[PDB]
């Protein structure tokens, strides 16, 4: 597939907003789901490992899970420094080609 | 009346025999619990011919055999008896009155490799078909043309064995799939292997 | 403990380009390398897999043939030569880092990136 993602997600400081990638079988159902965070004017960075506890170090406010054919990431404590974009990564195992299909693009306020 | 069968000694082995050199096994004088088979999700090929799996533990057998090999996805369909293909006519085939059944699942996380893996290979050129449940080992040079060629290969004299090229970035139907096929002789001799009663 | 890229500029259409990033730090022959290129206005894409030493690589569907990939040990460099450039392939080049002897896993730190436009 293409791992359809919401085009943007706005919010207010102190509010908890959740972003969630939408997928299908053999892409979210079978293999792991990751989450990568990119800041403007920098290089892409990883945010999570296998859909579970934090990778190495971050406030516990960042967490998420996966159900069925979709996965969700819960974000609270919105800051002006956290304004960025987030991507999903997972294996594909599709027909005629199987790589690292990423997500689309989301805007955070 | 004993402890258990070496079921995990085959399904969980690391090295698997190639197509043209499939190996048997003597599973006997043990106690078999078939419930533990239902553990891996991708049992997309567990269709069973001789007996129905649901009523699989209320009777038992005389002798069983566990073959095993690694093939590609496209030919997973042609393991059932009576099929026609380049692997069911020259490398391995089953008899018409087959009893027992087949277990297959995908394995593209262990038997595959980024560089590749030229360790599994079949036989494509052969003199003719082979009888059911038969093995061949000879690597004699195939003589396609009507000219005497010995040892030296090339045009009209080919090498019978060709190798797979497994790679992670392939698609379904080209990735390696492991296959184990059993064989049951049902109630024609003293019983040897079964589970709880 | 970090990866460093190179510099590049604009290249004419219908030509070939060279992409390379020097590596320093961890062991060179025990960690796989991922290639990803990121185009503006969308997400990034996966390119190929590398296995240092024996230079075995595997490519995806939409990028087979057009991509040449090479590695060695003494020089400790990765060669990424793209061919038949078109105006659609204006994107930044990222050489990534992997779990180690396994193509499936998380991503260790990336590079600073190299941009080429057509």
């Amino acid at each position: 597939s293409v791992l359809t993602q919401p085009p943007s997600a706005s919010g207010t400081p102190g509010q908890r907003v959740t972003i969630s990638c939408s997928g299908s079988s053999s892409n979210i159902g079978s293999n792991y789901v990751y989450w990568y965070q990119q800041l403007p004017g920098t290089a892409p960075k990883l945010l999570i490992y296998r859909n579970n506890q934090r990778p190495s170090g971050v406030p516990d406010r960042f967490s998420g899970s996966r159900s069925g054919t979709s996965a969700s990431l819960a974000i609270s404590g919105l800051r002006s420094e956290d304004e960025a974009d987030y991507y999903c990564a997972a294996w594909d195992d599709g027909l005629s080609g199987s790589g690292w299909v990423f997500g689309g693009g989301t805007k955070l306020t | 009346i004993t402890n258990l069968c070496p079921f995990d000694e085959v399904f969980n082995a690391t090295r698997f025999a190639s197509v043209y050199a499939w190996n048997r096994k003597r599973i006997s004088n043990c106690v078999a619990d078939y419930s533990v088979l239902y553990n891996l999700a991708p049992f997309f090929t567990f269709k069973c011919y001789g007996v129905s799996p649901t009523k699989l533990n209320d009777l038992c057998f005389t002798n069983v055999y566990a073959d095993s090999f690694v093939i590609r996805g496209d030919e997973v369909r042609q393991i059932a008896p009576g099929q026609t293909g380049n692997i069911a006519d020259y490398n391995y085939k089953l008899p018409d009155d087959f009893t027992g059944c087949v277990i297959a699942w995908n394995s593209n996380k262990l038997d595959s490799k980024v560089s590749g893996n030229y360790n599994y290979l079949y036989r494509l050129f052969r003199k003719s078909n082979l009888k059911p449940f038969e093995r061949d080992i000879s690597t004699e040079i195939y003589q396609a043309g009507n000219k005497p060629c010995n040892g030296v290969a090339g045009f009209n004299c080919y090498f019978p064995l060709r190798s797979y090229s497994f790679r992670p970035t392939y698609g379904v139907g080209h990735q390696p799939y492991r296959v184990v096929v059993l064989s049951f002789e049902l109630l024609h001799a003293p019983a040897t292997v079964c589970g709880p009663k | 403990v970090q990866l460093v890229q190179s510099g590049a500029e604009v290249k004419k259409p219908g030509a070939s380009v060279k992409v390379s990033c020097k590596a320093s730090g961890y062991t060179f022959s025990s960690y796989y390398i991922h290639w990803v290129r990121q185009a503006p206005g969308q997400g990034p894409e996966w390119m190929a897999i590398i296995n240092p030493g024996d230079g075995g690589a595997s490519y995806a569907q939409k990028f087979q043939g057009r991509v040449t990939l090479t590695r060695d040990t003494s020089t400790s460099t990765l060669y990424m030569e793209l061919s038949s450039l078109r105006s659609e392939d204006t994107a930044v080049y990222y050489c990534a880092r992997a779990e180690g002897s396994s193509w499936l896993g998380w991503f260790d730190p990336w590079g600073q990136g190299t941009l080429v436009t057509v």
